[PDB]
RNA sequence: UAAAGAUGAGACGCGUUUUAGAGCUAGAAAUAGCAAGUUAAAAUAAGGCUAGUCCGUUAUCAACUUGAAAAAGUGGCACCGAGUCGGUGCUU
């Protein structure tokens, strides 16, 4: 329904490198991956992949001295969406 | 009204036959209830049957796929670590650089950013790709130059060095000791002379770097290096190791005199298992040799990649690859000019056509380098002006791509050197590179140890790592989060096997010192010697064993016999000449780790102190388990005061591999109760009859069988069948045997049987390979002698299939009992005689048989022959003895008259040979079934044995079938699996009731062993408390035992117990019973229905193609854009009754289809099947009628025609042919017309049987034809084979019968197969339509076939 | 004569797919002639949930009943026959 042509490995690669919350919302609303031949993955699966990747990018910049002023913004957005799913 | 029964079993890799007999040896019969919706409610079935199942495979390919997946995960993490270092200043240089590298896969229309990955406009991309045509131009520029470079180009160089980083085979730094060609060559000749101390290869002046590292061809470098050696063969072992190191294909056949070919090549990806297959043959001390050839191989390849000296650039690899690039450019320009100028018509197929192997097929087309060379070499030979390009083509240096397969020999210290030089050039301009420098270099060099494993957190069945803290493991905090002592202790507790004999005990390493003293005393305890004045050739006394092991196994590495005869016998004990028996020209054991550690420490007193055992055992254990330098440092801290630093640092570099199979407590820990000795004390000094290891476990005089027996207890059943030693096929056989016995006990009113007879036959006759040792055995045997038989009559391993001819050459063409020669032409008129007769033991072997001219030449003795041929042919048997053709056992059996007839010890030896099931897999099977049936305890905490369990030999039942004409043809039907199990239960129970004082020797359990010498009568007609004068235990089935001299002793027709008078065998009735059960029409053959698992399809990646029959390897990907799976595999099929839409009228036409579920879709189907089917175009699906149909689901059509479902659109034959037993004896006797293995009198009677019953062939053709017209139902092939039979009705019978056995492949069970009569190859008749099955009757069956549920499929779909 | 026997951990290099590396001239077009090519990025069973620097091709598996699942239950006996199992009493 107007979303691009990738898979799950490419889904995770292509939503890693966002630099704001609004860019992650746009690049999240443009991609999918089908979990089998006729069904699309649920939004909680895609948000859990984005949680894993901004957890990695959020946490490895703390093993270094690198200022992760974003990637804790995007990770908090991801975790609040996942909380709004799983509370319901 | 009988209630006692028995069970016969026979286990296989694809079959478990089974039976139930009662006390009169009759298979009973019962009316079984039938469930389902049909109008049949019961059927009689027999209690005989066979289960059939496909083989299990190993977890090896699953292992390899697993480890490749986790390597791709970890490589991708390396790239993300590096990007997360660069992202904060890269985010100032270019905001979308990581995005563009992240979406480069996409088509131009799909990308958000611009289509050029690195720079973003096209002018800078053409400029970038003109200045830097490869990545090595970029890498070399960043290493050399001093200008501030762009941050993108520094990321691209560091990412190309971190993603493709090299191997971790070399430890530490690169020095002349471990990476120059000449020092690896010196290590190869030191390892070589270490293996061959008799021939030291002198390499005093060989400049190996200048010879094996010159820009030459491989054969030219080989022949130059061999020519520099003083007097060596190019085709020797050393020339094969040097040519192995260069990269050719040497043949290791002529070095070790193997029967087959051994082509090893290092770039060939089967070098691992081919190397293991050679080390399974030629010994296992050659692994340091074939490893020291591989280290030289990567030294040669690495010094042939880096064709650039240092002190010009800091980057050798990059400048070397630009050199390769420019050579490609100038040879390509020269080749295009020489083809345009001379051969203009081949320019299109060299430089344009890519399906050929020209340059278009090399660059664009997917050919390798070698295919390109085989293509264009005759093109270059024709042309004029192609001298230099043929010089390069002979040298594998023509038109080289830079990412070749040879790049697997670059260490990571090259990439680390260039990495560090870039970070030191470019850090005055970028400060974060200076701060993060050691952190980037950690990303390259970090490597997870073997002893840590997957970095799991409680959710994998492969990992054991324990965490010192709860953080995420990165490369920069690995040695802070991982508890390495606890992880290493879990590693030792997991990777160390358990002892089979004495469980919960760990096996020693194979290079342990105690395992080496054990194997040396185990070899020295059975070596004999004969001396003039020592005419009874005894073993070695134990003090002689201690002196021989303290003078020879502690001086030399390998000990051949000449130092035993020279240094000990001729010098210490000072004889003149002593022959040594039991050892063949060299010992096979060695004290190798004693010499390794002795070379490292150089202190004899430390190794021989013998109170320093646990230190050295812990050293060899540490060097066996671990390969990490830092953990080997961490564990040998405690022994550091016993050594200096050079010996310590030299101990760290010595890795051993291999786990043995015997624990420490099994060698020194358990004791004999009578003597107070361990197994190693028996092997050092035993006394009179020095018994080795197996003769210590399997001796009832000693406590060892009691301790090992009582200690083998072992949990659940899958642990019992997981822990034991065997292939996964036979373990599937054992698990199905356990389930079969459980349901046979459930059938019989839950009464446990009197017996369970078990027999595990084999299918391992594969070759001919034993006939190579037959031919070679006559070669070495006659070449020992000096006779004139090989010259006048040459041997070959195709003529020696005749045993009269093999025995003709083995006896040097000479008659045994008469001093005469033998004609080779008249083997039809010569007799074969067993020395020890058949009435004492069944011995058809080559050890027992002697070829003679007249069978009555052996005198008149019903026992072993006389002593005239002993005293006359003594030196003849000496010449045949020393030729390694006849053995000392055969000479002793020929001289049993010289030692005064047979004794009762001899006969106890014959029963000892006949009874004992010596293998260990059957002994674990009887342990499992005995521990599973016999569970009850009495008052005294002993074990009441309700169920005896019996293991027989295979040759007992085989000789029963041969001697009483219950012949077996494996090709007619599958009933022989059932009939072998029935004959196990018959034979074993008749033996268990006939001789009840031999129950200690084939019933599993702790039984009172009785004096076998006292259960043997001394006179013939004596028979009171005796069992037999004739020691063949299978005589009492026979009515007429036959003496060797030519008499017939007739036994009584009713055999009873010799003590209690129970009637156990009646010859007038029980043969009629057995022959009546081996011809029943109904036998419960079952094929086990298995859901298919495995890979999702054929697993190659294909290009883009517009066919809609290709399911893509990803999801949104249109298969016309990328490509996909060629043929996906079906897990199981599903019968669906639903209404589909018929067409444009949108009608709800109800169909009943058969839909396969694939391995990819299987879990999606099992999640919600109504949603699954309904999204595939099935409205109105009923949940109660989805019927899972796995492979080999059985259906029944009309007229008793059955079909097994092979796949969702294919069927297989489901019926069996109960051919009458007279035709089966006719086919066996007819098609085995020569190979009869009996006397010519009764085999002449068998020739009268086939000749007087030649019309049985026509009646068999009537059987096959009527069965074929009822259920096989292939009319064209049946008329084709009736015509084919009519074209040959005058042929000999031994090929008409031998081809009717080929005709039964039409009427078998299973997949239809193409066979071949006299002339006609008949193609297979596939059943490609599953349309008739939807009206058939589905039969669900339990493992025995007896309880079944039959479903009427035509009553499904109506409403 | 008997006796490894399977199972597990770490790491390279290719290979294969897309995509980037400006195609030029003649021609309305088909087509023809010429140029060039060696490398890189990403993916590497589909995917999964516990989100690990983990798991995803082994072993296990008739049907029905109770169970979330490891699991536990469900099927009279005896004689005379035998073409894939029939007939005959006996308690039901």
């Amino acid at each position: 329904d107007g979303k691009l042509v990738v898979s799950k490995a490419h889904f995770g690669n292509m939503i890693r490198n966002c630099q704001s919350v609004e860019d992650f919302k746009k690049s999240f609303e443009r991609l999918t991956y089908y979990s089998s031949e006729n069904r699309e993955s649920t939004v909680r699966q895609r948000l859990k992949i984005a949680e894993k990747e901004y957890n990695f990018k959020a946490g490895v910049k703390e093993d270094l001295e690198i200022k992760n002023t974003t990637d804790k913004e995007i990770l908090d957005y991801v975790r609040n969406e996942l909380s709004k799913i799983d509370s319901k | 009204m009988d209630k006692k029964y028995s069970i016969g079993l026979d286990i296989g890799t694809n079959s478990v036959g089974w039976a139930v007999i009662t006390d009169e040896y009759k298979v009973p019969s019962k009316k079984f209830k039938v469930l389902g919706n049909t109008d049949r409610h019961s059927i009689k079935k027999n209690l005989i049957g066979a289960l059939l199942f496909d083989s299990g495979e190993t977890a090896e390919a699953t292992r390899l796929k697993r480890t490749a997946r986790r390597r791709y995960t970890r490589r991708k993490n390396r790239i993300c670590y590096l990007q997360e270092i660069f992202s904060n200043e890269m985010a100032k240089v270019d905001d979308s650089f990581f995005h563009r590298l992240e979406e480069s896969f996409l088509v131009e229309e799909d990308k958000k950013h611009e289509r050029h990955p690195i720079f973003g406009n096209i002018v800078d991309e053409v400029a970038y790709h003109e200045k830097y045509p490869t990545i090595y131009h970029l890498r070399k520029k960043l290493v050399d130059s001093t200008d501030k470079a762009d941050l993108r180009l520094i990321y691209l160089a560091l990412a190309h060095m971190i993603k493709f980083r090299g191997h971790f085979l070399i430890e530490g730094d690169l020095n002349p000791d471990n990476s120059d060609v000449d020092k690896l060559f010196i290590q190869l000749v030191q390892t070589y002379n270490q293996l061959f101390e008799e021939n030291p290869i002198n390499a005093s002046g060989v400049d190996a770097k200048a010879i094996l590292s010159a820009r030459l061809s491989k054969s030219r470098r080989l022949e130059n290096l061999i020519a520099q050696l003083p007097g060596e063969k190019k085709n020797g072992l050393f020339g094969n190791l040097i040519a192995l190191s260069l990269g050719l294909t040497p043949n290791f056949k002529s070095n070790f005199d193997l029967a087959e070919d051994a082509k090893l090549q290092l770039s060939k990806d089967t070098y691992d298992d081919d190397l293991d297959n050679l080390l399974a043959q030629i010994g296992d001390q050659y692994a340091d040799l074939f490893l020291a050839a591989k280290n030289l191989s990567d030294a040669i390849l690495l010094s042939d990649i880096l064709r650039v000296n240092t002190e010009i650039t800091k980057a050798p690899l990059s400048a070397s690859m630009i050199k390769r690039y420019d050579e490609h450019h100038q040879d390509l320009t020269l080749l295009k000019a020489l083809v345009r100028q001379q051969l203009p018509e081949k320019y299109k197929e060299i430089f344009f056509d890519q399906s050929k192997n020209g340059y278009a097929g090399y660059i664009d087309g997917g050919a390798s380098q070698e295919e390109f060379y085989k293509f264009i070499k005759p093109i270059l030979e024709k042309m004029d002006g192609t001298e230099e390009l043929l010089v390069k083509l002979n040298r594998e240096d023509l038109l080289r791509k830079q990412r070749t397969f040879d790049n697997g020999s670059i260490p990571h210290q090259i990439h680390l050197g260039e990495l560090h030089a870039i970070l030191r050039r470019q850090e005055d301009f970028y400060p974060f590179l200076k701060d993060n420098r050691e952190k980037i270099e950690k990303i390259l060099t970090f490597r997870i140890p073997y002893y840590v494993g997957p970095l799991a957190r409680g959710n994998s069945r492969f990992a054991w790592m324990t965490r010192k803290s709860e953080e995420t493991i990165t490369p920069w905090n690995f040695e802070e989060v991982v508890d390495k002592g606890a992880s290493a202790q879990s590693f030792i507790e997991r990777m160390t096997n358990f002892d089979k004999n004495l469980p919960n005990e760990k096996v020693l390493p194979k290079h342990s010192l105690l395992y080496e003293y054990f194997t040396v005393y185990n070899e020295l305890t059975k070596v004999k010697y004969v001396t003039e004045g020592m005419r009874k050739p005894a073993f070695l006394s134990g003090e002689q064993k201690k002196a021989i092991v303290d003078l020879l196994f502690k001086t030399n590495r390998k000990v051949t016999v000449k130092q035993l005869k020279e240094d000990y016998f001729k010098k210490i004990e000072c004889f003149d000449s002593v022959e040594i028996s039991g050892v063949e020209d060299r010992f096979n054991a060695s004290l190798g780790t004693y010499h390794d550690l002795l070379k490292i420490i150089k202190d004899k007193d430390f190794l021989d102190n013998e109170e320093n055992e646990d230190i050295l055992e812990d050293i060899v254990l540490t060097l066996t388990l671990f390969e990490d330098r830092e953990m080997i440092e961490e564990r040998l801290k405690t022994y550091a005061h016993l050594f200096d630093d050079k010996v310590m640092k030299q101990l760290k570099r010595r890795r051993y591999t291999g786990w043995g199979r015997l624990s420490r407590k099994l060698i020194n820990g358990i004791r004999d109760k009578q003597s107070g000795k361990t197994i190693l004390d028996f092997l050092k000094s035993d006394g009179f009859a020095n018994r080795n290891f197996m003769q210590l476990i399997h001796d009832d005089s000693l406590t060892f069988k009691e301790d090992i027996q009582k200690a083998q207890v072992s949990d659940s059943l899958h642990e019992h069948i997981a822990n034991l030693a065997g292939s996964p096929a036979i373990k599937k056989g054992i698990l199905q045997t356990v389930k079969v016995v459980d349901e046979l006990v459930k059938v019989m009113g839950r009464h446990k049987p009197e017996n369970i007879v078990i027999e595990m036959a084999r299918e391992n006759q594969t070759t001919q390979k034993n006939s190579r040792e037959r031919m070679k055995r006559i070669e070495e045997g006659i070449k020992e002698l000096g006779s004139q038989i090989l010259k006048e009559h040459p041997v070959e391993n195709t003529q020696l299939q005749n045993e009269k001819l093999y025995l003709y050459y083995l006896q040097n063409g000479r008659d045994m009992y008469v001093d005469q020669e033998l004609d080779i032409n008249r083997l039809s008129d010569y007799d074969v005689d067993h020395i020890v007769p058949q009435s004492f033991l069944k011995d058809d072997s080559i050890d027992n048989k002697v070829l003679t001219r007249s069978d009555k030449n052996r005198g008149k003795s019903d026992n072993v022959p006389s002593e005239e041929v002993v005293k006359k042919m003594k030196n003849y048997w000496r010449q045949l003895l020393n030729a390694k053709l006849i053995t000392q056992r055969k000479f002793d059996n020929l001289t049993k008259a010289e030692r005064g007839g047979l004794s009762e010890l001899d006969k106890a030896g014959f029963i000892k040979r006949q009874l004992v099931e010596t293998r260990q897999i059957t002994k674990h099977v009887a342990q499992i079934l005995d521990s599973r049936m016999n569970t009850k305890y009495d008052e005294n905490d002993k074990l009441i044995r309700e169920v005896k369990v019996i293991t027989l030999k295979s040759k007992l039942v085989s000789d029963f079938r041969k001697d009483f004409q219950f012949y077996k043809v494996r090709e007619i039907n599958n009933y022989h699996h059932a009939h072998d199990a029935y004959l196990n239960a018959v034979v074993g129970t008749a033996l268990i009731k006939k001789y009840p004082k031999l129950e200690s020797e084939f019933v599993y359990g702790d039984y009172k062993v009785y004096d076998v010498r006292k259960m043997i009568a001394k006179s013939e007609q004596e028979i009171t408390a005796k069992y037999f004068f004739y020691s063949n235990i299978m005589n009492f089935f026979k009515t007429e035992i036959t003496l060797a001299n030519g008499e017939i002793r007739k036994r009584p027709l009713i055999e009873t117990n010799g003590e209690t008078g129970e009637i156990v065998w009646d010859k007038g009735r029980d043969f009629a019973t057995v022959r009546k059960v081996l011809s029943m029409p109904q036998v419960n053959i079952v094929k086990k229905t298995e859901v298919q698992t495995g890979g999702f399809s054929k697993e190659s990646i294909l290009p883009k193609r517009n066919s809609d029959k290709l399911i893509a390897r990803k999801k949104d990907w249109d298969p016309k854009k990328y490509g996909g799976f060629d043929s996906p595999t079906v897990a199981y099929s599903v019968l669906v009754v639903a209404k589909v839409e018929k067409g444009k009228s949108k009608k709800l036409k109800s169909v009943k289809e058969l839909l396969g579920i694939t391995i990819m879709e299987r879990s999606s189907f099992e999640k919600n099947p109504i949603d699954f089917l309904e999204a595939k175009g099935y409205k109105e699906v009923k949940k109660d009628l989805i019927i899972k149909l796995p492979k080999y689901s059985l259906f029944e059509l009309e007229n008793g025609r059955k079909r097994m479902l092979a796949s969702a659109g294919e069927l297989q034959k489901g019926n069996e042919l109960a051919l009458p037993s007279k035709y089966v004896n006719f086919l066996y006797l007819a098609s085995h017309y020569e190979k009869l293995k009996g006397s010519p009198e009764d085999n002449e009677q068998k020739q009268l049987f086939v000749e007087q019953h030649k019309h049985y062939l026509d009646e068999i053709i009537e059987q096959i034809s009527e069965f074929s017209k009822r259920v096989i139902l292939a009319d064209a092939n049946l008329d084709k084979v009736l015509s084919a039979y009519n074209k040959h009705r005058d042929k000999p019978i031994r090929e008409q019968a031998e081809n009717i056995i080929h005709l039964f492949t039409l009427t078998n069970l299973g997949a239809p197969a193409a066979f071949k009569y006299f002339d006609t190859t008949i193609d297979r008749k596939r059943y490609t339509s599953t349309k008739e099955v939807l009206d058939a009757t589905l039969i669900h069956q339990s493992i025995t076939g007896l309880y079944e549920t039959r479903i009427d499929l035509s009553q499904l779909g109506g409403d």
